[PDB]
């Protein structure tokens, strides 16, 4: 918070309303991106955890190139596919996962959300800025006066 | 026409937010999407974040990461605004850093460290603080040797002289720069440039030199002097068409 | 902008450079002098064994099965004509004039 | 009666239907040998195998579900128009006169000022169109809704739009009616149909003698209710084409559950159906109140959504007589054993649970370098996508003759 | 405009007597006509058009203007509609309405003329096709059928 | 003139008073234009290249899948969103998702010999990777789950599943005249006509 932010331990950062995280050059902005989204899916985290477990359909990401999104797509279905087979062998010998796995509560749970979520994949919320604004446009077409 | 170009599209649904009929919009969105990440913040524009806070912004039961860098905010000529970026820093008052630095060898980081830490307000805009970042351990055996010993994360090449005009500065430059790199290729070949990784090893090839470059001109001015040399060169940032080849 | 980090914000003499880059400057940071340079070589050969050929099909044309109509007789032009309008007056063609 | 053919493959459907056509003569006067079918394609594909298993195909009208349903809606109920007045287009040029008017009374305020910023009618004609399309599906799915709408009434439980929509429809069929056209729709019109013939328990009024229905794998509920009550004086034989021969659908009550465990009889023999006695309905199947929790196979786990909806809805008849035809795939391919896994209702797969499971590796099936049935590949563009298929084509008809390539 | 010359047409060519013996399409009712039928014929062992020619010359006096075997071999199928096939009690046919191009006056549309035109265009292959249809399918329908 | 004149006729049966102006027509003729498809040739002179289309899967010795791309494939448009019926869902309900999942598994179901799949797997200029669909994944996340190459009979769930994906999976070279469709195996290339090329026996 306030003078010099505090070196985000994305484990515990409040997912709760308004967060400027800087991540400057080779630091990671991906593999944080990653479990942020794990965290968000599972309702994962503790007081730091947001109200409910969100869906894929919900979580809005949003990136600058066509190429971003595809990479991040790809990144995260593969994160889920992954948290998801070590929540059946609720075992993990490899970093994130574990940790993330010690903050589980129920793993046979988790691991239908997530084969739920990896399903859902080919509908992730990620868009680009404008792929973003010409969805929110169309559907609510009377409000912004768009043609169909 | 019946048309929507792209700056449109993010425009309209400004508009949209600030028409009267701007709250059922904002909470049809919230509702579906409580939640948002907005990745390479760093390139907003006041239109996007004017968006981004009207629907998030003091709004219980959804959360707004916004994550990027101040420090790479480049895109000026296209639209992105660093100062719209100042703002919203100003409006939001959870702040977070990564602090370590995977990806790069400890004797570069440190030089970089050192070069943006000399004076206050390195990117001299008091919101761009500079704070250093500490190296990976998994890279700390990483080193460059070069005909005998380790060369140095970072060199710089300095001209003689007291005055020195654009023009000359890049032919020799330019020169320089290709020299070096043979020298770096062909030692290479030999096996007296190495990358290494505490003891592990593998000799410089073309595929791991690169030139960064402002323009389109600099580029060939690079192409030419490598060309010279023989060293066989590629500008990725090329823009040319085949229709004029 | 390297000037400005260089010289910590004050001008410089061209002098005042080169004894700024030394101030700021052991193994991890170091300059040399704008060592030019000359010696046409890339000196790097080659070597090659195109042992190459390609797959060659031994099956053959032979017979060809087809969906015709009454075309095995009415010549072309008719091309995407039949494709369109499955049921033209394809029998018919042409303009008129002053009759 | 309404027969259900079940089959693993449309072949044997063809077949089936193949047969049916030879054993009753059918009548011969000029009349259409009647397929409901959804595609062109399908058509086409009945047509040259139908003329094949016979010297000839002449008669046989393709008419599209909806098309048909309401064909006879006009032979069995009186006085009925060709054509409804509430078809999809016509109801759009009206809705178009009628909007400007209902605008301006707060009901229709978001349509209000959505229409006026600016046009030359391209908004008008745009909502009048999508509006009528709305309407067409509603008289579809939702029939219901219609017929209280254009009451006054609202449905507790929509969106809002139902504030328009209600309202809108409700202005769509009185006008309808002071232009002088038929107020009957699809919706008003076939609780009516099913009444008229579930009773008048006497004879077929003038309808076809036998009909099929095939290559279709999904159809509207009131549909199936529609074509169940005409398969009670005509010969309706409907063609499912199947992925699997267990039943792979959801389930209402605990009770509903034993009225499903009944028994399909073949075209031809005895009897068959689900396996494991109980502890099936028990295990798993049938977990979530819900859903059927395991549906062996993660595939048509996922894939076949639109499937167990339609398979749910067959089953859930009753003037049905559903039926297997169902053919074995031996697992000797890829390709083969993971249609077999799936006409199997099986998993095979192996997540490895224990280091017991997850350490050998020899309880998966044996791969074979050599077997090339399911392939995949990877490319830089289209044009180079293309032309490694058109090699991959080459081969593969140079491999095993057979092959011409209308088979491919 | 044309409403005046059009009314006046259809009905003469409803009027009109195809056959001499009744006849005339005016007497035919929607259950004695199907219009448009459309058929598929497999034809397996090639088709030569040379093969095909010999007995088309035989049998067919018209198709004795002999230029034919315009086109090559083909296994397959046969795709076709059939204008109009109607019943006159006992008894089918096979109708082809022709509207077909403008030469000049009456002088065009006698006996021979037409004969003429339907060499030039080979339709007579057309007529021996349509019917190889109308009597497969007639054979399929009705049971114990007789060409 | 068809269309055009089915147009006018819809409009008048519904008997529309006003007058029109040429865009309203022209617009609606050039969409009912984009929606007409020409498939007439669908099933005679052979090898059938079409999109998928639901309702109408039919048997084949070979079934190829082409750009089974992430954000190609299954094909999407969201409902217009003031669609009562789209947001609480029935039995019955239909969908382009649902259908053109449905149309994948159809594909696997009615390939009688092979079933092959392709994608492009990264734009031929920034040189970033692409993404297969989904849909093509779970295909051979299931595969490689089930199944193990002769070799590997003792080592790892893992490790042998990644094995029979990376065996199954074919990448493909950038040009048609790389010499490594020419070397010898799995599909060198049929197409001589690059040869030369290809072992550099041309003349500068
Ligand atoms: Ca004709």
């Amino acid at each position: 918070m306030s003078d010099v932010a505090e070196t985000l331990d994305p484990l515990r950062l409040p997912l709760q309303g308004e967060r400027l995280i800087e991540a400057s050059a080779g630091t990671g902005k991906t593999f944080t991106i990653a479990a942020l989204y794990l965290r968000l899916l599972l309702g994962l985290g503790g007081s730091a955890a947001f109200p409910r477990p969100l869906t894929v359909e919900e979580l809005l990401v949003v990136t600058f190139t066509e190429a971003a999104t595809a990479e991040l797509r790809g990144r995260i279905r593969s994160n889920i596919h992954e948290l998801r087979i070590a929540c059946l062998r609720e075992t993990t010998d490899n970093p994130l996962y574990e940790r993330l796995l010690e903050e589980i509560d129920d793993k046979a749970q988790a691991a239908q959300w997530l084969l739920l979520a990896e399903r859902q994949m080919d509908e992730a919320a990620v868009f680009t800025i404008h792929g973003f604004c010409q969805r929110m446009l169309n559907l609510n077409a009377f409000e912004s006066g768009m043609l169909f | 026409r019946g048309e929507l170009g792209f700056d449109d599209m993010l425009s309209r649904l400004d508009s949209a937010l600030r028409s009267e009929s701007g709250e059922v919009l904002a909470a049809a969105i919230r509702t579906r999407f409580p939640v948002a990440m907005i990745d390479e913040f760093q390139d907003t524009d006041p239109q996007q974040y004017r968006i981004f806070r009207r629907i998030w912004h003091h709004q219980p039961e959804t959360a707004l990461l916004l994550i990027g860098d101040p420090k790479q905010a480049i895109y000026a000529f296209r639209g992105a605004d660093i100062f719209t970026y100042m703002k919203a820093r100003s409006e939001v008052h959870a702040h977070y850093t990564l602090d370590t630095n995977w990806r790069s060898a400890p004797g570069m980081v440190n030089s970089v460290n050192k070069l943006f830490s000399q004076t206050d307000d390195a990117f001299m805009f008091r919101e761009i603080p500079f704070i250093p970042v500490k190296s990976a351990g998994k890279n700390q055996a990483l080193r460059f040797v070069f005909k005998g010993e380790t060369q140095p994360a970072m060199k710089m090449w300095l001209m003689e002289g007291e005055s020195c005009g654009v023009g000359d500065y890049q032919s020799t430059m330019a020169q320089v720069c290709a020299a070096q790199i043979r020298d770096w290729l062909q030692a290479g070949q030999r096996g007296e440039a190495l990358l290494m990784n505490g003891d592990d090893a593998r000799p410089v090839r073309a595929s791991d030199i690169s030139v960064l470059v402002r323009s389109r001109q600099e580029a060939a001015q690079v192409r030419d002097a490598l060309t010279l040399l023989e060293i066989p060169s590629v500008y990725l940032s090329n823009r040319d068409s085949v229709f004029e080849t | 902008a390297l000037g400005r980090l260089l010289q910590k914000g004050e001008p410089q003499d061209a002098a005042g450079l080169r004894t700024c880059i030394e101030a700021l400057c052991d193994d991890d940071i170091a300059w040399q002098t704008a060592q030019t340079g000359d010696n046409q070589p890339w000196q790097v050969n080659d070597v090659s064994t195109a042992e190459l050929n390609a797959k060659t099909l031994q099956r053959l044309p032979g017979d060809n099965w087809r969906v015709t109509s009454y075309s095995g007789l009415q010549q072309r032009g008719h091309g995407i004509a039949q494709d369109l309008m499955p049921r033209l007056d394809v029998d018919a063609a042409g303009v008129a004039s002053v009759v | 009666m309404l027969r259900v053919y079940h089959s693993n493959r449309l072949d044997v459907l063809e077949a089936l239907m193949e047969f049916i056509v030879e054993r009753e003569r059918l009548d011969d006067p000029f009349e259409p040998e009647m397929i409901l079918v959804q595609s062109t394609g399908m058509a086409q594909w009945l047509q040259m195998t139908l003329s094949q298993k016979f010297g000839i195909a002449a008669n046989i009208d393709f008419p599209l579900p909806a098309s048909f349903i309401w064909d006879m809606f006009v032979r069995v109920l009186p006085e009925i128009p060709k054509e409804s007045a509430f078809n999809k287009q016509s109801m759009s040029w009206k809705l178009m006169t009628l909007l400007p008017q209902l605008l301006e009374r707060e009901d229709f305020t978001l349509l209000r000022h959505y229409l006026t910023d600016d046009s030359d009618k391209r908004k008008l004609f745009q909502l009048s169109s999508k509006a009528a399309d709305l309407f067409d599906q509603y008289l579809v799915y939702r029939p219901d809704w219609l017929a209280q709408w254009e009451t006054g009434h609202l449905v507790e439980g929509l969106g809002e739009a139902q504030a328009w929509q209600a309202p809108l429809w409700k202005a769509l069929v009185e006008y309808t009616h002071q232009l002088g056209q038929p107020r009957w729709h699809r919706a008003n019109l076939y609780q009516r149909f099913i009444e008229t013939l579930e009773s008048a328990t006497t004879c077929p009024p003038g309808l076809p003698s036998r009909v099929f229905i095939c290559g279709i794998s999904a159809l509207p509920p009131v549909y199936l209710q529609a074509l169940q009550a005409l398969g009670k004086h005509i010969e309706i034989h409907l063609l499912f084409t199947n992925p699997c021969r267990y039943y792979w659908g959801d389930i209402k009550d605990p009770a509903y559950l034993a009225k499903l465990l009944t028994r399909q009889r073949r075209h031809s023999f005895e009897d068959r159906e689900l396996p494991l006695f109980r502890d099936s309905e028990n295990a798993g199947q049938l977990f979530n109140s819900d859903g059927e929790q395991d549906v062996g196979n993660p595939l048509l786990a996922s894939w076949g959504k639109l499937g167990r909806d339609y398979i749910y809805l067959l089953s859930d008849l009753e003037s049905s007589q559903e039926l297997d035809a169902f053919v074995d795939v031996t697992p000797d391919n890829l390709l083969h054993n993971i249609q077999s896994d799936i006409l199997e209702l099986e998993n095979r797969a192996v997540a490895g649970v224990n280091i017991e499971e997850f350490s050998r590796s020899d309880n998966k099936r044996p791969l074979d370098p050599l077997d090339s049935s399911i392939t995949f590949h990877v490319c830089h563009s289209p044009q180079r996508e293309v032309e490694v298929l058109h090699d991959r084509l080459l081969a593969m008809l140079e491999e095993d003759p057979t092959l011409t390539p209308r088979d491919i | 405009q044309w409403e005046p010359v059009l009314t006046e047409w259809i009905t003469a060519v409803l009027q009109a007597p195809l056959n001499e013996t009744g006849v005339s399409l005016s007497q035919l009712s929607a259950r004695n006509k199907q219009v448009e039928m459309e058929f598929y014929l497999p034809i397996s062992e090639p088709l030569i058009a040379s093969q095909l020619d010999t007995l088309i010359r035989q049998f067919d006096p018209l198709s004795a203007g002999c230029p034919p075997l315009e086109f090559m071999q083909v296994r397959g199928m046969l795709k076709g509609f059939i204008d109009l096939v109607f019943r006159h009690e006992g008894r089918y046919y096979l109708l082809d309405y022709k509207s077909n191009w403008l030469g000049e006056d009456s002088s065009a549309y006698t006996q021979q003329a037409m004969a003429a035109a339907m060499q030039a265009h080979r339709y007579d292959l057309q007529y021996q096709l349509y019917t190889l249809a109308l009597h497969r399918y007639l054979r399929h329908r009705i049971a114990d059928y007789d060409y | 003139e068809q269309q055009w004149q089915a147009i006018i006729a819809e409009g008048l049966g519904a008997q529309y008073g006003d007058a029109v102006p040429l865009s309203l027509l022209r617009d609606e003729l050039a969409q009912r234009l984009d929606q007409e498809r020409i498939s007439q040739r669908f099933l005679a002179g052979p090898v059938n290249i079409c999109t998928l289309m639901p309702m109408r899967s039919i048997p084949f010795k070979v079934v190829c899948l082409l750009g089974m791309n992430d954000g190609v494939y299954p094909r999407q448009l969201a409902p217009l969103g003031f669609d009562l019926m789209s947001q609480k869902p029935k039995r019955g309900d239909r969908s382009r998702r649902d259908d053109d999942r449905y149309l994948f598994l159809e594909a696997l179901i009615s390939a009688q010999q092979k079933l092959y799949i392709s994608y492009i797997g990264r734009s031929i200029q920034d040189n970033s990777e692409r993404f297969p669909s989904v849909l093509v994944q779970e295909l051979i996340d299931y595969i490689g789950q089930s199944h193990y190459l002769p070799g590997d009979e003792a080592l790892n769930c893992d490790e042998s599943e990644a094995r029979v994906k990376a065996h199954l999976t074919c990448l493909h070279t950038r040009m048609p005249f790389d010499p490594q469709n020419y070397q010898p195996g799995e599909r060198q290339s049929y197409a001589r006509e690059w040869l030369p090329a290809a072992s550099q026996a041309g003349k500068a």
